[PDB]
């Protein structure tokens, strides 16, 4: 659980190059907070009340109908082909090029590995 | 090219219909107007019976090639009509829609009716598609009207020609202009 | 009359067509029509409220002579309303009946359509206004004031031995040179005996808002079979007897059938397909036979299941033992009437109507009108009004009250119909979202007596039961729901009330009230029984509907209020 | 088309059968494309072999006009210069995902098309 994520390296129990294919990578934790505690508590139990959100629920702004998301994904992947701007390529080359740094300084601050691979594949 | 843009040409045709005045709250027009007479017919033209017959003022009645017998040979006839057929007032799709919208309220045999004009209508259409294919060589000087009507041919005008001149210009600039032993744009 | 006063009508007007409702709409767009024909330019209006009527004038501030509303008029001594108000024409046509008299009186600014088997309210003007008690539009003895005063010689005259008029009886004194005063009170208060029975015991509606106009246009000659159905709608609105009352059916039975089948603009070609000229059917109210199985739409309408008790299983028992008589299947019961095979929905109500005649029903049947357009389908009595309380549809965009109230004049064309599937729609699922409720707050026992009558209050907003009309609906579901299984023979009459939740509102706490069971002639008191209250105690009420029986008050301002209104 | 209602696999029955009908469920996988057609000629008859059903081949020869020697015992020659053509594919059907799996698998059905 969360003594692996406390201190160091038992992240996986299998290997490193499954940790390799993903580009964005998220711990779960449940950290504690009794705001957070009330708050979760009354969220969802308004949500599991009488089958509760029928008319109140769509009135908010605009964040409706999956349906529409179905038709618009397949539209909006059916048509566009981009890829980038100039001025977008040296930023964020220099940033993975100081992303990596950082990674092999961390490894010399602690004078042993400390990063993740830093691949081509980032 | 348009819906009523020909109406403006179609609609100003004349019957004669029966109002139930006589001459109204004014006599008459200065004009080629007949003299009101309830009980009578009257020689109109048909913007007004339009504004009559809904004003709830009058009664109506059509002409004649509105029937069934004329509307019957004449389809049979433009069958092997090569080019075209017999004209009754020339453009009768645009009375007829506007006869036809409001006058079957009293109207005879509005529907058998609706059935042929749009019989005769599609198959004259269609045979002014395929006139289309002969046409080679640029045929810009040979064509055909004899017995035509306008409802059908607007409805071709601005596709083809603002392309033919441009398409026939590598032989229309044949007849108007010279080179070599090769055909000339 | 206005086969002469219609004659006035050519210069500016303005056509005002007062707080929603469905007579307004069918009574206006025909009016709408005639008056585009004779070249008029005008105003229809959509209505707020009273407020949104004196404002409305407020911003129409000319002098358009042929001011018009309809459905409204008993608020005020309306040019006490409306003071700016001259030689104006106004117009009333409202079956909101119980009416002022200054409004009637006063013949400058109004229309008298007086016409009524009641001669009973006569000098119901002749003593509150022409007679006082304890005046000041009066002289005295002194030099100062030696000028006649609008002298009545009445009680609005002096009481010091100064009338003129009022030459009846003695002079100087009868018992005391003030005994003026004593006849005064007892001929004001002996016949407030009547006035009060005026406008502060009990109101109803009287009749159509538009039948009246169908039989002006009539006179013009114009055969519109659309406008005999919009005036049908204007009706069957309420000629729900239990809602409010029309009566005349069994007579109307002859009167508009005689203004429609008698002429028979075609009697032998008519079998086509636009507007083939109105029918007429003994058919129901039970809720939409048409478009729907039967199954939940033989379960929603209150009046079948109430004598049927479905809300509980063994209603259902029952219910399937007489589809078992008449031997319906239960797949033919859960597809639409249309959508079952012939001879079945042929037959259907021709077996139904006769052998329900022994099991408890009644009084499901009536008579109505029904037609095509074309081929599509053939659309029902009622099924646009129940598709139209639908489009009342108050969401928080706050442009779509007036936007619907739009939307619905532009709805009972013969073009826009894509909508109107839509109200139907809508319909069915608040239809059945009222039923939702009833189990809930039945069988939770939520029926406050408390005392003399019964009594809801909820808790939360729903988007049904933010307006009131679903509100009345509600209660007047539940009502037959309790009383006919839970009490004996003797409480089954005693009226009701409801709360409204309006989260919307900041808290209010919106309020209708309704009658006891099977008084059809004997209506509501609450034309003014929730008043007293509000002189007892009295704490932010409102009355602002030309509709009587309804308030609207604070969040939690009710229940001492109420205590108060115990009696 | 219509908007009827939709029925479920549990009850297509020897009552529902030859007859119209609606449903709703879910696609797995289907066939390729095969073939079909219509009619077509033999060159022992020459006529376009026309059929009620989408076999029976009788015994006659109609090369008989060879004197006596006739040709007996089906001598038939498709000649598909003379035939038609269609499309054939099989598509399938499972069952919904609430209308009895429960105690149970879910069943199926196949399918066809021109």
């Amino acid at each position: 659980g969360r003594w692996d994520d406390t201190k160091g390296e038992e992240n996986i129990d299998f290997m490193p190059t499954i940790l390799s294919r993903f580009d964005m990578i998220f711990i779960v934790k449940d950290i504690h907070d009794e705001s957070r505690d009330i708050t979760l508590a009354k969220h969802i139990i308004n949500v599991h009340l009488s089958s509760n959100k029928s008319a109140p629920s769509e009135p908010a702004e605009g964040e409706i109908s999956l349906s529409t998301f179905k038709k618009y994904i397949h539209y909006c992947r059916t048509h566009c082909g981009p890829r980038l701007s100039e001025a977008a390529g040296e930023k964020l080359k220099s940033r993975y090029v100081l992303m990596r740094s950082g990674a092999g300084q961390q490894e010399k601050a602690s004078d042993k590995r400390l990063s993740i691979p830093i691949t081509v594949r980032q | 090219m348009d819906p009523s843009i020909i109406e403006f040409i179609g609609e100003k045709c004349m019957i004669s219909i029966i109002p139930n005045f006589s001459n109204e709250p004014l006599h008459l027009i200065y004009g080629p107007v007949g003299p009101f007479r309830a009980g009578f017919p009257v020689f109109v033209p048909l913007w007004m019976a339009t504004h009559l017959r809904k004003q709830q003022k009058c009664r109506i009645v059509p002409p004649e090639w509105m029937d069934m017998d004329i509307l019957e040979e004449i389809k049979e006839e433009e069958k092997r009509s090569k080019f075209f057929t017999k004209m009754p007032c020339e453009h009768y799709m645009v009375v007829a829609q506007l006869v036809m919208s409001t006058a079957p309220d009293d109207v005879p045999r509005c529907e058998e009716l609706r059935t042929v004009i749009k019989d005769i209508f599609d198959i004259r259409e269609s045979k002014l598609r395929t006139s289309i294919d002969a046409f080679i060589k640029g045929e810009g000087t040979y064509a055909k009207l004899d017995n035509l009507t306008l409802l059908e041919i607007h409805s071709v005008r601005p596709i083809l020609p603002y392309s033919l001149d441009h398409i026939a210009r590598y032989q229309r600039t044949a007849t108007a202009s010279q080179r070599d032993t090769s055909m000339l744009s | 009359l206005r086969n002469d006063f219609y004659r006035q009508l050519v210069g500016k007007r303005i056509l005002i067509v007062v707080n929603y409702d469905i007579d307004a709409i069918c009574a206006s767009r025909i009016l709408q029509a005639l008056f585009k024909y004779d070249h008029m330019l005008y105003t229809v209006v959509p209505i707020m409220g009273v407020t949104g009527l004196k404002r409305a004038y407020g911003e129409h501030q000319g002098d358009v002579k042929y001011v018009v509303l309809v459905n409204c008029g008993g608020c005020v001594d309306i040019v006490e309303l409306l003071q700016p108000s001259d030689d104006v024409t106004f117009f009333i046509c409202d079956s909101h009946r119980p009416l002022d008299v200054c409004n009637i009186y006063s013949d400058r600014q109004v229309c008298i359509l007086g016409d009524a088997s009641l001669e009973e309210n006569i000098p119901a003007f002749e003593t509150i206004f022409y007679d006082s008690e304890g005046e000041d539009e009066d002289e005295d003895e002194s030099s100062d004031t030696e000028q006649q005063h609008d002298d009545s010689g009445a009680g609005e005259s002096d009481q010091e031995d100064q009338a003129p008029r009022s030459r009846k009886l003695s002079r100087l004194e009868r018992h005391e040179q003030r005994i003026l005063k004593q006849r005064a009170r007892r001929q004001w208060e002996s016949e407030r005996d009547r006035i009060m029975f005026e406008y502060t015991q009990f109101s109803y509606y009287g009749r159509s808002a538009a039948l009246m106009v169908f039989e002006l246009a009539w006179k013009l000659s114009k055969d519109n079979m659309d406008l005999l159905w919009w005036a049908i709608v204007g009706i069957t609105e309420q000629l729900l007897l239990g809602k409010i009352e029309s009566g005349a059916y069994t007579l109307e039975l002859e009167q508009i059938q005689s203004h429609v089948s008698r002429l028979t603009n075609k009697t032998n070609d008519q079998n086509t397909m636009s507007a083939s000229k109105i029918t007429f059917e003994n058919d129901l109210h039970l809720v939409l036979y048409r478009h729907w199985p039967v199954t939940e739409s033989m379960r929603y309408s209150r009046y079948s299941s109430c004598q049927l008790k479905l809300w509980t299983l063994r209603g259902e028992k029952r219910l399937h033992e007489l589809l078992l008589e008449m031997g319906l299947p239960l797949v033919h019961a859960r597809q639409t009437y249309g959508a079952m095979d012939l001879v079945l929905r042929k037959e259907f109500f021709s077996m139904v109507e006769r052998l329900a005649e022994k099991y408890d029903i009644a009084d499901i049947v009536y008579g109505t009108f029904t037609l095509s357009y074309g081929y599509r389908s053939r659309y029902a009595a009622a099924d646009y009004v129940y598709a139209l309380l639908a489009i009342m549809e108050s969401v928080k965009k706050h442009k779509t009250p007036e936007d619907c109230f739009l939307e619905a004049s532009d709805a009972l064309s013969r073009q826009h119909k894509q909508l109107l599937s839509a109200g139907i729609d809508q319909a069915k699922l608040l239809h059945a979202a009222v039923f939702r409720q009833v189990q809930s707050s039945l069988e939770a026992r939520q029926v406050h007596s408390a005392g003399s009558f019964f009594y809801y209050v909820l808790q939360e907003e729903h988007a049904f039961f933010s307006y009131p009309y679903a509100l009345g609906l509600l209660a007047r579901f539940l009502l037959r729901g309790h009383v006919a299984t839970s009490r004996a023979r003797q409480a089954s009459d005693l009226p009701l009330i409801a709360s409204c939740p309006l989260n919307a509102s900041e808290g209010m706490c919106l309020l209708v009230g309704i009658v006891p069971v099977r008084e059809d002639s004997p209506r509501n008191f609450f034309g003014k029984a929730f008043e007293q209250a509000a002189q007892k105690s009295g704490v932010a009420l409102l009355q602002d509907f030309f509709e009587p029986a309804v308030v609207q008050l604070r969040q939690s301002d009710l229940t001492r209020f109420l205590d108060s209104l115990t009696v | 088309s219509s908007n009827a209602n939709p029925t479920n696999i549990r009850q297509l029955k020897s009552d529902c059968v030859s007859k119209l009908v609606k449903i709703a469920g879910i696609i797995v996988a289907a066939s390729g494309i095969s073939a079909k057609a219509t009619r077509m000629s033999i060159q022992c008859l020459s006529c376009s072999t026309v059929i009620p059903n989408l076999y029976a081949l009788p015994r006659k020869c109609n090369t008989e006009q060879a004197g006596r020697p006739k040709c007996p015992l089906d001598p038939f020659f498709i000649m598909p210069d003379k035939c038609k053509c269609v499309d054939f594919q099989t598509l399938k059907l499972q069952e919904l995902p609430d209308f009895v799996p429960q105690g149970e698998i879910p069943r199926h059905l196949q399918l066809f098309c021109d």
